[PDB]
């Protein structure tokens, strides 16, 4: 979900629904875990880029001095922007932060290169993954680990053609991406080390999680776009 | 009486009625140091403020005779800014307001990727 007001929050198809399409030339997600898979598919039509974090983001948020002059420059160079985010967390106090560039015209063909790998995948092929082997990325409050490391889960999934094929998509999306050696979660007030890093996560359906899969298939655009 | 169009228009929509209240004043803060006549380069940035204990604000922030200002150029009623009806609302009176080129979106709040609102009652 995005944005919280009181008890109230958007959901990522009704965040979709408060856009116009095709006017914004950015979307900047000031905010956690934005930088999913999911998320910049459902937003593909409301901006041709999305510059956002995979991971939690400190409280002070991005450091809007330094890059006003970098956002309404003539020649407006996104990864400039994500760049002097994650040099402000790597000097500061705290050095945690991740953030990615995705170039949503990319969108359609990564869909595809992924469609092709888990549209024939079963339960038992998903289930039969132990989330010890990809890198985890969400430590929300209760959560098992819903949310991995996109690349990672993909890895597991694909025959070699087929994440030959991934990758080269993949680089075309994610133009940019950067990471400090850990990222923080508020849950449980401590960072983690990333080992593996490409900019984006994605849920990893879990035999635990049988409501949560539920609702990913009914709510989540990418579930009919790739596993169907 | 829209403005003459620019080159660019940003328009930052933070939802703070919630527990980032106490942040949002110090990134508009950072905003306002950065916002400079130079730093613009003739562009528009738009704020808008919806914190916890008052009412939602659209503010413009510019430099005016040497100092960066908050400019007040609304003051919202109660509304929910978490209703997609209520972002297209702000967004179109923004764009009508302050065309450009080009237009920027700053998302600002708390975000938990496509997870439901209610995910802790999905967790069994």
């Amino acid at each position: 979900a995005f944005g919280q007001d009181g008890n109230n929050w958007m959901e990522i198809d009704d965040l979709a629904k408060g856009l116009p399409d095709d006017l914004f030339d950015f979307i900047l997600f000031d905010a956690c875990y934005m930088a999913s898979v999911e998320c910049t598919y459902e937003l593909r039509n409301k901006a041709e880029y999305i510059l956002a974090s995979p991971t939690e983001t400190m409280a002070d948020g991005w450091p809007y001095e330094e890059m006003m002059p970098q956002l309404f420059a003539t020649d407006l160079q996104l990864e400039k922007v994500g760049e002097t985010f994650y040099n402000h967390y790597l000097n500061n106090t705290y050095p945690y932060a991740t953030v990615s560039l995705t170039k949503t015209s990319e969108l359609d063909n990564l869909k595809s290169a992924i469609h092709d790998i888990l549209a024939d995948k079963t339960e038992s092929d998903i289930y039969s993954l132990d989330p010890k082997n990809m890198q985890r990325l969400e430590y929300l409050y209760r959560s098992p680990g819903m949310l991995y490391d996109f690349n990672d889960y993909i890895k597991q999934l694909a025959t070699a053609e087929q994440y030959d094929r991934f990758i080269s998509c993949l680089d075309k999306a994610v133009v940019y991406k950067a990471h400090t050696p850990k990222s923080y979660y508020a849950a449980i007030g401590n960072a983690l080390p990333i080992k593996s890093y490409c900019g984006l996560t994605i849920f990893v359906p879990q035999e635990s999680l049988p409501k949560m899969l539920e609702w990913y298939k009914q709510r989540v655009g990418w579930y009919k776009a790739v596993y169907e | 009486t829209p403005e003459p169009r620019t080159t660019r228009t940003i328009l930052v929509y933070m939802m703070a009625n919630n527990s980032l209240n106490s942040f949002a004043s110090k990134n508009i803060e950072s905003m306002i140091e950065g916002a400079t006549s130079k730093n613009l380069n003739g562009g528009n940035l738009i704020v808008y403020y919806a914190p916890a204990g008052s009412p939602p604000e659209l503010l413009r922030i510019k430099e005016e005779n040497g100092v960066v200002k908050k400019i007040h150029l609304k003051d919202y009623e109660k509304q929910n800014s978490a209703d997609p009806d209520v972002m297209r609302s702000v967004i179109g009176e923004v764009v009508s307001q302050y065309p450009a080129d080009s237009y920027g979106l700053v998302l600002w709040s708390h975000g938990t990727a496509w997870l439901p609102s209610d995910y802790q009652n999905k967790l069994k």
